[PDB]
């Protein structure tokens, strides 16, 4: 066996102890087994099999990543969405526009809105100072 | 308009069938709510039990300054005898205002808020006639006519406030004079929340020296933690998303809450009561937790009446608790949830 | 299937027990009928008996 | 003043000190979860500035823009800021310490460009004028990567594309649940790496497809995750000060009630004796 | 006087759901005014209307107060009182605009301005 | 196993047909307690009233 | 008190607005005329309706004033277009 993660940018996928395991570089399909020579590589969005050791398999989708292997330990660090000359650029595009105009969106926090609009509510013309004699 | 009244002659109606008369006046009340009053008190059974002192909104002043005084005497009467009387003074603070108005009248010098000097030792030697007397006193006044019964009086002065401001004259003089307080907030009254009873505010300083025991065991807790509710449920509002252990008291305490609130002319006896907060202080209600709880109360009052009246005679004639009746009441709960609905 | 009857019996009882439910707030209408029924027909008594 | 006139106010007031209380206690359990967050995404940056180390500053030492340093002449920030108030001070120390490098740099007469992450830097640009060219608004408790693609997808094209020249990320450090430091910190050219891989000497990848086009898509990820942290880091930050501004605030309107009650009781005395002056002296 | 045993349930219902349904608006309208309106659930997006509704069908033309406005005065029966904001309150009304229910009488002057409007 | 399966779903089928007999046996013995009690008290508030 | 309960109307002159430079001072919506419109021109009576409403949400949203900038933009017109017309 052989230790592996799956680790996104974002937070942890896996980190248990595997036999072997098979995914889909870009230059075609390509099976880890223990011991597999130190290996850089992309990865292109699909499954990837794992079998744990006692020989448990389960199946993991990943939007795509870039797999390294090292003398008894791989990582495998996957993308959190799938990515692309085309779809960045048209991400890209939309941050452009929204920033050549003023447009500007809502952040999600009712919270913060229901506290904030009641603590504007309640300190709004309370005429405190003048009303207790305080200098400052 | 937070449901006094109807608290005093709801705790009138009680005791229809206990040792204790009672006596109700009413001070400054306007006629048609004393004509409602004595049509429900004899509706319900329990004007055969109770003196009415009258002096309505319209008559003088001088007669609204003097009633409590006469209902007093008429409840005296049967404190001195080694018998238990309880007396409702209907707003002590409009006798008050009529004392003002005669002292006024009589060109007598003011005080505090125009309420003459004496406006505490007026109703503090009304209040300190409610009282529990000792067997050798009743025996020395009826002259050995009675030898082992002691007598006593219970009054419940009615106050009201202006937008809550216990801190007024006239209360905090009545609250200086009182044991204790049963505060009604009108927010809670509103919400439909009735009676509106808030805890915390309200405390009685005899306390558990006079609660049957079944109902000290079982009602320790509620108290602290409705008000430890309300609090956790004010902050609630501004924190969504919140902590799952707090989740749980903040659903427990909505249940209490929502429990502890009845029909207005439906007293409820000892037993009734006891078993209803044994359900809701043992988890029973953990799993009712949509609020279709009324109809679990009704169901289960319905249920426990029908099978096991021998336990309820028990309860109400002994208050006593056991580990046996504990097992009991976990056994008639066991059997209401299993078998019933709601 | 043993878990479909698991499902099958916490289904039967929660329907029997909805299905109860019915039949009792049924007794509460009736009930509220008939006592209406009993007062109007004590009111019209009453008239009938004091204008005698 | 009027003893009712205050009273209202003292009701006012505390009614204030309650909600900044729960406003405290919310910021102080999201503070917990943000900077768990912020743990959880350490080992991709690390596992993958190990990798790149290896094939930037190992043996063949391949050769890329971002690794080398030409010569500048125009600069470029990205900027995260808050989306909410009542955060104290946090975000105008950072937009000042920005302010303050970037005049520095036209000193020299260089042109500089801004990408905002926030609101509130979107806001506060626009007033005092600066170049903003990109932006991402709107991110709230749930900041996406898939989201930070945008403007960092920008300003790498305009480094690459020859326009942009030592472009830098301003954030706030989380240090102390209650300390929190706004730093300027440099992404591209590659910050130098402490440790050397001398000991990797002894062990090569077997790189699959080919070395170069590999690096590349390396160090555009390695930017993305060192900004994700620096949004996530500012989070955390964010609601640690929060914590502490509304802690201050309740403190501020306890001693309000203070001063507020002094007033309420002479003005309660004074209305008491001028009624009761009032009816003895009408009295003849 | 307001109690189910003499106004009936139908009434009780109708003026607690009246009640309601504004004090859920009156909350919903802080978030409205700091986040936005198309920030709102579906389903509070649908409170907005409704009680928005609400407080217009509420509004009446007196006949003293024509001489004020012009407009001629109605008389409004209990049952379309009840009728109209038991209607609005279950969403039968939610394809009029909410000027269809300002100064009008009784619901069916509603569905008739706005078809008018 | 299956041979366990068998048994434990007829046994818990057989659980739950007993429990919805009971209960539905047991709400018509309501409907029929508060049936009676409506009756009682259809005559004793008309006595009440008619006595008033 | 009594000559507020015996007139007509009453038009509130208040320090407050008068310092920060709103003159004549007259506080709206806290003054009334019970005469209404019917001691206006019809031009005037046409025109004043939208005034008073205008007024009156900005009344309703002036809490949030010292707070602008975190608000959304639909009710940042109304509060702008209240200053406006004061
Ligand atoms: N437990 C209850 N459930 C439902 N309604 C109630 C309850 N208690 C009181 N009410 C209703 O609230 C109304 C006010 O009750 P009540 O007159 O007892 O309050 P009050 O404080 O004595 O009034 P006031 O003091 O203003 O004369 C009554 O019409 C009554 O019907
Ligand atoms: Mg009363």
């Amino acid at each position: 066996t052989y230790h592996l993660d799956v680790v996104s940018a974002e937070q942890q996928m896996f980190s248990g102890l595997v036999e072997k395991i098979q995914v889909t570089g870009s230059e075609g399909e390509l099976g880890i087994y223990p011991g597999h020579a130190p290996l850089l590589t992309a990865i292109k969005p699909g499954m990837i099999r794992i079998v744990k050791q006692h020989g448990h398999e389960e199946f993991i989708y990943l939007s795509g990543g870039i797999l390294e292997v090292q003398p008894g330990n791989v990582t495998v660090l996957a993308d959190t969405a799938i990515r692309g000359q085309d779809l960045d650029e048209a991400r890209a595009m939309e941050a452009k526009r929204k920033a050549e105009e003023h447009i500007s969106s809502s952040h999600g926090d009712v919270d913060y809105a229901q506290a904030s609009a009641e603590l504007a509510k309640a300190i709004a013309q309370l005429r405190v100072i003048e009303l207790t004699k305080k200098a400052m | 308009q937070t449901g006094k009244t109807a608290l005093a002659i709801d705790a009138i109606i009680n005791q229809r069938d206990s040792g204790i008369k009672c006596i109700y006046v009413a001070i400054g009340q306007k006629a048609s709510t004393i004509s409602n009053v004595v049509r429900k008190l004899e509706e319900h059974g329990a004007l055969a039990n109770t003196i009415v002192v009258v002096a309505t909104a319209s008559e003088s002043a001088a007669l609204q300054y003097l009633a409590p005084y006469a209902g007093c005497a008429m409840g005296e009467y049967f404190r001195d005898r080694g018998e238990d009387a309880l007396i409702i003074y209907d707003d002590l603070s409009k006798q008050a205002v009529a004392y003002r108005q005669i002292s006024l009248l009589l060109r007598r010098p003011p005080g505090r808020e125009a309420f003459p000097g004496d406006v505490f030792y007026l109703h503090s030697r009304l209040l300190e006639r409610a009282a529990r007397v000792n067997a050798e006193y009743v025996e020395a006044f009826t002259k050995g006519e009675v030898k082992g019964k002691t007598g006593s009086l219970t009054a419940l002065p009615i106050i009201e406030t202006q937008a809550g401001d216990v801190s007024a004259f006239v209360p905090t003089n009545v609250i200086s004079i009182t044991d204790g307080q049963i505060f009604l907030e009108t927010n809670l009254f509103n919400a439909g929340i009735r009676p509106a009873v808030n805890p915390g505010i309200s405390v009685s300083r005899v306390g558990g020296a006079a609660q049957t025991k079944i109902m000290k065991k079982l009602s320790g807790g509620i108290r602290t933690a409705l008000a430890q509710y309300r609090e956790l449920a004010a902050f609630s509002q501004f924190a969504s998303d919140l902590d799952d252990a707090t989740r749980k008291q903040l659903d427990h305490g909505q249940k209490v809450t929502e429990l502890l609130k009845q029909k207005q002319y439906a007293p409820m006896s000892v037993a009734q009561q006891s078993l209803v907060l044994f359900a809701a202080e043992r988890g029973y209600l953990a799993d009712v937790e949509l609020s279709k709880i009324g109809s679990f109360e009704a169901a289960l009052l319905a249920y426990v009446d029908r099978d096991h009246a021998p336990l309820m005679q028990e309860i109400n004639q002994t208050g006593g608790y056991n580990d046996e009746i504990e097992g009991k009441l976990k056994g008639i709960l066991d059997s209401f949830k299993a078998t019933q609905s709601w | 299937d043993l878990d479909l009857a698991k499902a099958s019996a916490t289904d039967q009882l929660k329907k029997a027990k909805a299905e109860a439910q019915v039949i009792i707030e049924q007794a509460n209408k009736r009930r509220s009928q008939i006592l209406d029924e009993a007062k109007a027909e004590a009111e019209q008594e009453r008239t009938k008996i004091v204008a005698q | 003043a009027g003893a009712k006139d205050i009273r209202s106010k003292i009701a006012s007031v505390q009614n204030t000190q309650k909600i900044t209380k729960a406003m405290e206690m919310v910021a102080a359990s999201k503070m917990r979860k943000s900077q768990d967050r912020m743990a959880a995404s350490r080992p991709y940056a690390e596992t993958m500035r190990k990798v790149i180390g290896h094939l930037a500053h190992g043996n063949l030492e391949y050769k890329h823009p971002y690794l080398e340093d030409r010569d500048v002449k125009r600069v470029g920030y990205l900027v995260v800021s808050t989306d909410r108030g009542l955060a104290g001070g946090l975000n105008i120390n950072l937009f000042k310490k920005l302010l303050a490098e970037m005049k520095t740099w036209t000193d020299k007469g260089v042109q500089a460009d801004l990408a905002m992450i926030g609101s509130k830097g979107v806001s506060f640009f626009n007033s005092v004028g600066g170049n903003v060219v990109a932006q991402v608004t709107g991110m709230g408790d749930n900041p996406s990567l898939s989201e930070l693609i945008g403007p960092v997808k920008v300003m790498l094209q305009a480094y690459d594309e020859g326009r942009l020249d030592k472009l830098y990320i301003v954030s706030n450090k989380f240090i102390n649940t209650m300390s929190q430091v706004p730093t300027i910190s440099q992404l591209l050219p590659l910050p130098a790496s402490d440790d050397d891989d001398l000991k990797h000497k002894s062990w090569d990848y077997l790189y699959e497809p080919d070395p170069k086009a590999l690096l590349d898509t390396l160090l555009r990820r390695y930017v993305e995750s060192q900004v994700y942290q620096g949004v996530v880091e500012n989070l955390a930050s964010e609601q640690a000060a929060r914590m502490v501004a509304m802690k201050a605030a309740t403190d501020n309107g306890g001693s309000l009630i203070k001063e507020l009650q002094l007033v309420y009781n002479k003005a309660r005395q004074a209305s008491i004796t001028q009624e009761l002056t009032e009816i003895v002296s009408g009295a003849a | 006087q307001l109690d189910p045993l003499v106004v009936g349930q139908e009434h009780y219902d109708t003026a607690r759901g009246v009640q309601s349904i504004l004090q859920r608006y009156q909350e919903l309208k802080d978030i409205i005014a700091i986040l936005g309106m198309d920030e709102l659930s579906e389903e509070d997006k649908l409170v907005v209307a409704r009680a928005r509704k609400i407080q217009r069908f509420l509004s009446q033309p007196f006949f003293v107060a024509e001489v004020f406005t012009g407009s001629p005065g109605k008389y409004v029966s209990l049952k379309d009182t009840i009728r109209g904001f038991k209607g609005i309150m279950e969403g039968e009304y939610d394809h009029l605009p909410e000027q269809a229910f300002y100064m009008v009488g009784s619901i069916e002057e509603a569905v008739e301005k706005a078809k008018k409007l």
